[PDB]
């Protein structure tokens, strides 16, 4: 295959190459030990047995080597298999969070998921199980005719002409199935995404009755899934049948050209009933080439899909850093324009914020909140403009720098399986426990911690499923708070708490020790308490920003915006 | 396994007819080599052509006849396997759609289609070939060596030597990988879960941790160490097993046992016939049930895990047996034993009256909306719609009854239509625009570049906003007697959320509502505002009652000004 040895460590490239000469090596001797019983036997049934002996010695070095060769190259397998298995999905993990927000589509994010999914035993032997018996199939009749033309070149040539075959049927059996595979592939994956829609969204489905498989597109994605199973299993018929020709093919000819030199005495009996023998494996590897078929279309779909990863489009980046690590930084925005697809979400926004004062930002459902803070976080990129760190563009910052200057808390609180306290421990894991009780006192979690039975040891569900809308989104908030960046960006954290618990969060955000430069995007004219500049933004744009009592004075869209 | 064998049940007659067949075809395929050593012996005796010439053309086709059967029992076994994965798949998802939602948040996605999918592709060996190969590898070495035990004992005794020492391989495998197996599928989960987190939470590791520092990857490291350890001995064992049974290995110790004996005044060379020919064969047989040993333990393991699902508790419709009206009675309710989240909560709601149910973070006031929907099942109490117990209602008539907005604007990968229509599938577009309309989103939808018809996959056409006003425009199309918002508008600007509480007033005017929202300010008009507070009822009243008795709703109400 020609993907493989594009993943395979440059490491270990030494390894393929010691695999490659073992497994050649491995035929040819399987194929000469074949071989070896046509003099082995041509000789004991003559009229001095003992002659025997010198093949029989020669199958034995034969063999022994084979034992060495193929224990050898199945410990490289192993390696060059669990080698390109971790050095493939490492490379995924790291590259993963550099790709563009742009590349998760529902069918990428499903490839993603199924090539992170190959890490099974499956992929890992991929070299043992498959490429080495494929090989081993492949050759032996090709070796096993050259192994014969030593004995007679009519007959090796024919054993040639069935092994041309074999190729023939095994290039056609791919090609009649590949169509029908694509589509059995494709029917599958539907299904699982499905799945996984199915039981992340039970309360939305149940209430609204398409829950049941005969209303559900679930059990509509079973149908597809097993239409297209059994078109599989049907449209396999021809490679089946074409390799049973090819099999039978061979044997007409590898047979009829023994009767044929048998007959006119260019072969003895014992050389032609040891060809029986001869026959028979070579024949073999025809019908393992056929249970092997199979499997060689489901793994070229396997590699293709963790190729797609590895060659999706990473973020822009450099190797610049900031000029102090904790000290608060300027944030700035340079006509920076951005768009989902065709959909523009900001058109030249332009402001800058001064170094550890607080700002918020306001304005209607779906004007571009998210995005600005996504944009200041380096989750997204501008298609054109520059959003500067300190007077830095992100796009030439260093990844690590740019991870490590930023914490936020998002719109829609999600929170990784696993405890409460693990959850908060993400923001900064090194921080030793003083540090952690205070993000979680400026949160409002110790009282989580008070009311819930096992504390910070709460074992959250996926997402934040298994605690309270405002529970998690105070979870998070500690998240945030503990990480010590020097930029603060949060993002509705008002959205889910009651009156009591919002006030004390609204108060903590600004009462923080450390200093940082915030951005709020906040909701109620309350939530953005203690705020040094106000942005309102409307249609992608700052329409109007300033103070709030200048705003509220002025009785622009900000004092229209709480009027209802 | 009981658990197992229930669940297969169904495929009696198939599986013992699939046990027979095979008993036939390894008769069939070891029948041409009977042929061939008849032809090999008569080639030595010099028989007259036309023998040879019969023996010869009947052995090539039962060639032809056992690939030929072989191969057709492979396509019905295999279309047999597609049909119950087909059918048992349609049972889980029926199953799943019964079970309590406490079954689905304490598992995790990742569980659930290990269990739909995985689960049920880890019977196909079980079902496809575990009992072919098992008959095979009993009858094709027993009647091989038992043929050739009559034609030599000498040489037949060193054939044991290969099987003895696969039986100890495969045996030593077995164990060994045994509670590899069994962790095996744990591990999966685990990292379905991860992976599945880690795309989901991408802006969250983005910012927080990065790619090293991600717990994904710590857990993928601990994972493919988990591989290494259970595939390194196991694929040692494999090639070993491989290696023994070889047609190579069986017939080089052949040769050697034969060959000293042919030297000698021993044994003559024509006897070697039957071993050099048939000898070599029923390997491959053997070869096949070791390494399908692990694929019957997944499978079977898989069974278990599958019919455990299918005999879970299932939120019964029992048979025991004013219009919008909704009564909860002594209703206590835990999500797991020892903790209680609702407390003997008592409320009315009556048709034509919209309540306000408010109260501390993590009270129990959305844990009551899904009582109401029977997402889960009342502890203690007991809640009836239209006087009628929800326990006895069946889900048709119970989400006929009741329409829910749920806090999470969960959205379906689909057409945007596909999701405003979930609850009427058939409805046509007309309603869909009109539930729009009134949900306030008409004007979103309009301005993307499908229209109705573009596509709400993963993390994307959408913002928080956004997708919470697709839910109501979905809650408005169903069009139930009685509403339960929970926590509908909280990201909804004033402006876009004063037209869609107008939208419900207008809707919903003779309709039971119950609102559940933490800003007091929104629900000063509900006829009565009930007050939960660490899952009790401490107040019911209006806004001015509850303002005045200087409880719960008097702080709650005076903390939101800041
Ligand atoms: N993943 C996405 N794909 C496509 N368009 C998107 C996506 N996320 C948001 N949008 C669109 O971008 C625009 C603004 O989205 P954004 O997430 O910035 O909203 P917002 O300002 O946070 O609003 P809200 O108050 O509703 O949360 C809207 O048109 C929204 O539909
Ligand atoms: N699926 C769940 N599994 C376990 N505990 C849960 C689950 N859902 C909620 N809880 C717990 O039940 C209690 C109340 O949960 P619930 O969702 O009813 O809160 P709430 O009052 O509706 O919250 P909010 O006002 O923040 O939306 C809290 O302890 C919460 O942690
Ligand atoms: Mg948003
Ligand atoms: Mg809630």
């Amino acid at each position: 295959i020609r993907t493989l040895l594009r993943l395979v460590p440059a490491e270990k490239r030494g390894a393929v190459a010691g695999y490659a000469v073992l497994t050649l090596l491995s035929v040819l001797l399987r194929a000469v030990g074949a071989v070896l019983l046509i003099p082995l036997l041509a000789a004991l049934f003559s009229d001095t047995p003992s002659d025997a002996w010198l093949w029989l010695g020669w199958l034995t070095a034969v063999t022994l080597a084979g034992w060495v060769t193929d224990t050898n190259t199945a410990r490289l397998g192993f390696d060059l298999g669990f080698a390109v298995l971790s050095r493939t999905q490492h490379d995924m993990a790291d590259r993963l969070p550099n790709v563009a927000m742009s590349w998760f589509t529902p069918d990428n994010t499903a490839t993603a998921r199924q090539a992170i999914a190959a890490t099974g035993p499956e992929l890992a032997g991929l070299v043992v199980n498959l490429l080495t018996p494929l090989i081993g199939a492949a050759l032996l009749p090709a070796a096993i005719g050259v192994a014969l033309l030593f004995v007679s070149v009519p007959l090796g040539l024919a054993a040639l002409a069935g092994v041309a075959v074999l190729f023939g049927a095994l290039a056609l059996s791919g090609r009649l199935s590949r169509a029908a595979d694509k589509v059995a592939g494709e029917t599958n994956s539907a299904f699982t995404e499905r799945i996984i829609e199915f039981a992340r969204t039970q309360q939305a489905l149940r209430a609204a009755r398409r829950v049941e498989p005969a209303r559900s597109q679930v059990g509509s994605a079973l149908a597809a899934q097993h239409g297209a199973g059994l078109r599989l299993l049907t449209m396999q018929i021809p490679g089946q049948v074409l390799f049973s020709l090819a099999g039978q093919v061979a044997l007409i000819g590898f047979a009829g050209m023994a009767v044929w030199l048998t007959v006119r005495g260019q072969l003895g009996v014992p050389e032609a009933i040891a060809l029986i023998v001869v026959l028979v494996r070579y024949l073999e590897p025809f019908a393992a080439i056929a249970d092997l078929a199979p499997a060689l279309e489901t793994t070229r779909a396997t590699l293709n899909r963790i190729q797609a990863v590895l060659d999706a489009p990473t973020l822009p980046a450099g190797r610049r850093r900031l000029d102090r690590t904790g000290a608060a930084p300027s944030i700035e925005f340079d006509d920076v324009r951005f768009s989902y697809g065709d959909e523009v979400v900001l058109d030249g926004v332009s402001f800058t914020l001064r170094p550890g004062n607080t700002t918020a930002i306001v304005g209607p459902s779906g004007s571009g909140k998210t995005t600005i803070l996504s944009l200041i976080a380096g989750l997204q990129q501008p298609a054109s403009g520059r959003v500067l760190l300190d007077g830095v563009d992100v796009t030439t910052l260093d990844p690590e720098a740019r991870r490590a200057a930023v914490s936020v808390v998002f719109q829609h609180p999600y929170l990784f399986d696993g405890t409460l306290r693990d959850n908060v421990l993400v923001g900064d894991p090194e921080a030793d426990p003083d540090d952690v009780t205070a993000a979680m006192r400026l949160a409002r979690v110790d009282e989580l911690l008070d009311r819930l039975p096992d504390g910070d040891a709460t074992v959250v569900g996926e997402g934040g499923t298994a605690l309270s809308g405002g529970e998690r989104q105070r979870v998070s908030i500690a998240r945030a708070l503990l990480k010590p960046a020097p930029v603060l960006l949060v993002d509705e954290a008002t959205s889910a708490l009651d009156n009591a618990n919002e006030a004390a969060v609204v108060d903590a955000l600004t009462a923080d020790p450390r200093p940082r430069t915030r951005v709020i995007v906040a909701h109620r004219l309350a939530s953005i308490r203690h705020a040094d500049r106000v942005l309102f933004v409307e249609a992608g744009r700052v329409v109007e920003d300033g103070a709030i009592d200048e705003l509220l004075a002025a009785g622009g869209r900000f004092a229209q915006f709480w009027a209802q | 396994a009981e658990a197992g064998s229930r669940l297969l049940a169904p495929l009696k007659k198939p599986l013992i007819v699939s046990g027979v067949l095979q008993a036939l075809i390894t008769l069939i395929e070891l029948a041409p080599f009977v042929l061939l050593v008849e032809l090999a012996r008569l080639l030595l005796g010099g028989a007259e052509a036309e023998r040879l010439w019969t023996l010869g053309l009947t052995a090539v086709s039962l060639i032809g006849l056992g690939a030929v059967l072989a191969a057709a029992m492979t396509l019905w076994l295999a279309r047999v396997d597609a049909r119950f994965a087909h059918e048992l798949r349609g049972r889980l998802l029926t199953k799943l759609s019964r079970l309590p939602l406490g079954w689905f948040t304490r598992r995790g996605s990742a569980s659930t289609k290990q269990l739909v999918q995985d689960d049920t592709l880890a019977l196909a060996y079980l079902i496809t070939a575990a009992i072919p190969d098992a008959v095979a590898a009993v009858v094709a070495p027993v009647a091989v060596l038992v043929y050739l035990f009559v034609a030599d004992w000498r040489v037949a005794l060193v054939l044991f030597i290969p099987v003895l020492v696969y039986l100890v391989l495969m045996s030593v495998m077995t164990i060994q990988s045994g509670s590899k197996i069994a962790q095996a599928p744990r591990w999966a989960e685990r990292m379905g879960g991860e992976a599945g987190a880690f795309l989901e939470g991408q802006p969250v590791i983005r910012i927080f941790g990065g790619a090293a520092a991600s717990r994904f990857r710590r857990r993928l490291d601990d994972y493919i160490d988990f591989l290494v350890s259970w595939q390194r001995p196991f694929v040692g064992k494999k090639t070993l097993m491989d290696l023994v049974t070889r047609p190579a290995t069986f017939l080089w110790i052949i040769l050697v046992a034969g060959v000293p004996l042919v030297v000698t005044g021993r044994m003559d060379p024509v006897n070697l016939l039957p071993f050099l020919l048939l000898g070599t064969t029923f390997g491959a047989r053997l070869l096949g049930i070791g390494y399908g040993l692990s694929g019957i333990q997944t499978g079977m393991l898989a069974a278990r895990r599958i019919q455990t699902v299918l005999d879970e508790p299932e939120l019964v419709v029992r048979d025991r047996t004013r219009p919008g009206t909704v009564e909860l009675d002594r209703v206590s309710f835990e999500y797991r034993p020892g903790v209680p989240v609702i407390r003997d909560v008592t409320l009315t709601l009556r048709p034509g009256t919209v309540t306000a149910l408010v109260g501390p973070s993590g009270s129990g006031k959305s844990t009551l909306a899904a009582l109401v929907a029977r997402f889960h099942d009342v502890t203690q109490g007991a809640i009836r719609v239209d006087g009628r117990d929800i326990r006895t209602l069946t889900a048709d008539e119970l989400y006929r009854r009741v329409g829910f907005v749920l806090q999470d604007a969960q959205l379906v990968h689909g057409s945007v239509a596909e999701n405003i229509a979930l609850a009427e599938p058939d409805a046509g577009l007309e309603r869909i625009r009109t539930a729009a309309r009134d949900a306030q989103i008409h004007d979103r939808i309009t301005r993307m570049p499908d229209g109705y018809d573009s596509v709400l996959g993963a993390g994307s056409a959408l913002s928080g906003g956004e997708r919470q006003r697709v839910t109501i425009a979905r809650a408005i199309l169903a069009d139930t007697p009685v509403l339960v918002l929970d926590e509908a508008t909280a990201f909804a600007d004033p402006e876009s959320e004063y037209l869609v509480q107008q939208a419900i007033n207008r809707l919903t005017r003779d309709r039971t509502v119950l609102v559940i929202a933490h800003r007091l300010h929104t629900i000063t008009h509900a006829d009565q505002i009930v007050v939960l507070d660490d899952g009790r009822i401490v107040e019911v009243g209006t806004h001015d009652e509850l303002l005045a008795a200087g409880g719960r709703y008097r702080g709650l109400w005076d903390s939101g000004r800041y």
